[PDB]
């Protein structure tokens, strides 16, 4: 309600101004952080997006870039980054940072340090990265007690979105918004269902209702009710 | 069954045939535990449950659950439901599978008519279900004011602890409704309530 | 108000440019309001030299291929504060030892930062032998009104504005409030589509920032 229309009005809505971004050259911060180590997330919201809007799409799963050679590294972000700013408006989706934002140990072994330069030489590229240029980098995470301000600097992620977990008010619109279009009935509750699944953190609930649709799509039961509601609780 | 869709689609003269083929379709049901009453009432025909309940279906029948055909006369939003089950006596403090009673599910889809309905027959404004949750909890964070206002009109408290803690006032600072608070307020809802993350009235507002 | 940090920077800063002891540190506690990084920035920038902004070990590695520069901890300004905390402290107390130990060219200092007990634990390092004690006094709106001129040149603005309302009449927090009012008032002159100079926008500009204050 207030998760979501931050991603669109923080995503979206800029995203299609690019062609004009291009022309008038002020782009905003592109930087959108998630958070919430109970939430899931992380999906639900790159799979909306990749959906709805319809432009490139380049997915990271973690730190690609973890190579032995450290010259790698420049010619691995420098080739995302000339086809985000060449072949397309691509939305670069960065998770998992804490394993390469965070310094391990053995400081000697130049590896790491090298690669945390050219992280900060990239780091004066996304500096430069604010004029003429199609580039979207969203990040999400799980744990901020282990991430340099660095890269969460003012001016750099100024999309904080919080999910530490989800809300009441998430849980019945996302409840309504799937019982509106499918049978209804009264066994499908909105108070247990409300307050239960506000003590146990449970994702994609819109994907938990279809698979109850789909446990009540076996032609003996017409309408969706709450066995199969409990039942996917307790089975997905 | 057959009366599931015979109910559901709105088969009239097919319900009534089927009916009147077998007597036993009126009281036999699915793998739901619900018989065609429940699945006429959830589709909103008048007339195929004016005629199991003119043979006399018992209208207290409850599912594997618990839950009561008034439950869908509240929450559907048909007053005639209401009108024909109230006429014909259901029970106004049936116990659901959590405990819940149809002013629940009335205050929860806005349905004023249904709730003058069901509070007029007898039906109780304080009823707490298994999470000690009343109707003005969730009426209250949804944004129904008329809701809270006539269920005023017959002697419902404000100050109704949830399982957390929390009261309707709570539930409404939460939502950042500025009148249902400052009115919550005026009508005497108790702001020194605590919860368990110990967050007075005052507090949950922004 | 921030006449005195510049008087009395010029005779420590500007001592090594034309003069030919040299300074090795110094270090400003205070409310962060301005001063910290615009005044090495901005120095630096006049001066014309390098100014490279700025892990324990490894950014003692960087202050050790870099170590000849105008340095400056921008980025980290009792149980583990003091030792994580105590890294960096270490890490500039060799760097320290570094320039008392020798030097390949002039002009080589480093400016502390830290408003918090790590001052009682910094001077608890650093028992007065080499360091430069320079109080970080709260900027008034002197310097606020310059500052907002300096944070106005970058980005277009009309003739018939009155810049003694919108910088005086901004007191509380500190001074960054000063560029969080200019960045945002970008964020709403994209939002707003101003013309080209449009000053009745602008005033709404003043309003929407007004606002949050």
């Amino acid at each position: 309600d207030i998760q979501k229309q931050e991603v669109r009005e923080a995503v979206e809505l800029p995203l299609t101004h690019f062609e004009l971004y291009k022309q008038i050259g002020i782009d905003p911060p592109r930087g959108v952080l998630m958070y919430g180590p109970p939430g899931c997330g992380k999906t639900m919201l790159a799979k909306a997006v990749a959906h709805h809007t319809t432009a490139a799409f380049i997915r990271v799963v973690g730190s690609e870039f973890v190579q032995k050679y450290l010259g790698e590294g420049p010619r691995m972000v420098r080739d995302v980054f000339r086809l985000a700013k060449e072949n397309a408006p691509a939305i670069i989706f960065i998770d998992e940072i804490d394993a390469i934002a965070t310094k391990r140990f053995d400081a000697q072994t130049g590896a790491d340090r090298e690669v945390q330069r050219i992280l900060l030489e990239l780091l004066n590229q996304m500096d430069g990265f604010d004029q003429n240029v199609n580039v979207k980098v969203i990040m999400a995470t799980n744990r901020a007690d282990t991430l340099d301000p660095a890269l969460l600097r003012p001016g750099r992620l100024d999309r904080k979105i919080e999910f530490p977990l989800p809300d009441r008010r998430q849980k019945r619109l996302i409840f309504s918004t799937i019982t509106s279009k499918m049978n209804l009935s009264e066994e499908v509750d909105l108070e247990d269902y409300v307050a239960r699944p506000d003590k146990i953190s449970g994702a994609d609930i819109n994907s938990i209702c279809q698979e109850s649709g789909m446990l009540a799509v076996r032609e003996n039961r017409y309408i969706v009710l709450a066995k199969d509601f409990e039942k996917a609780y307790k089975t997905v | 069954l057959m009366v599931c869709n015979l109910a559901y689609s709105g088969k009239l003269e097919e319900l009534k045939e089927s009916i009147l083929a077998d007597k036993s379709l009126a009281t036999r049901t699915d793998q739901d535990s619900r018989t065609a009453l429940h699945w006429a009432c959830s589709a909103g025909h008048t007339e195929i449950v004016e005629f199991l309940l003119q043979l006399g279906v018992p209208v207290n029948d409850k599912d594997d659950a618990g839950w009561s055909p008034l439950h869908i006369a509240a929450s559907a939003g048909r007053d005639e439901i209401v009108k024909a089950l109230l006429g014909k006596g259901a029970q106004v403090n049936a116990v659901n599978q959590n405990g819940c009673t149809p002013l629940h599910y009335a205050a929860s889809k806005n349905r004023h008519e249904i709730a003058v309905m069901l509070l007029e027959g007898g039906a109780n404004p304080d009823a707490k279900d298994h999470y000690e949750a009343t109707a003005m909890h969730r009426a209250a964070a949804k944004g129904n004011l008329k809701m809270i206002h006539i269920l005023l009109y017959y002697k419902a408290s404000t100050n109704i602890q949830d399982t957390e803690g929390n009261t309707p006032l709570h539930l409404a600072c939460d939502e950042e409704r500025v009148e249902e608070a400052k009115l919550l307020v005026s009508q005497g809802a108790s702001i020194y309530i605590e919860n368990k993350e110990e967050k007075t009235p005052l507090q949950v507002a922004k | 108000g921030l006449d005195k940090q510049i008087k009395e920077i010029k005779e420590v800063i500007e001592l090594p440019v034309k003069h030919p002891a040299q300074p090795k540190g110094v270090l400003l506690y205070g409310p962060p309001g301005t001063g910290k990084t615009l005044l090495a920035r901005a120095v630096a920038h006049h001066t014309d030299c390098t100014f490279i902004r700025v892990m324990v070990r490894e950014l003692f590695v960087m202050a050790r291929e870099h170590a000849p520069s105008i340095i400056f901890m921008d980025e980290i300004d009792l149980e583990g504060g003091s030792g994580g905390d105590s890294e960096v402290q270490r890490t500039m107390l060799e760097l320290l030892n570094q320039l008392d130990g020798f030097e390949a060219t002039k002009n080589i200092k480093v400016i502390m930062a830290t408003n918090r007990i790590d001052i009682l634990d910094s001077a608890l390092l650093r028992p007065g032998r080499i360091d430069r004690k320079i109080e970080f006094p709260p900027p008034n709106e002197e310097a606020r009104l310059d500052i907002l001129k300096i944070h106005s040149r970058k980005m277009n603005l009309t003739r018939g504005i009155n810049l003694r309302k919108i910088a005086e009449l901004m007191p509380g927090a500190s001074g960054a409030e000063v560029k969080g009012v200019c960045t945002e008032a970008g964020m709403y002159a994209l939002r707003e589509r101003r013309v080209h100079v449009t000053q009745e926008d602008f005033e709404m500009a003043v309003a929407k920032v007004m606002q949050k204050d």
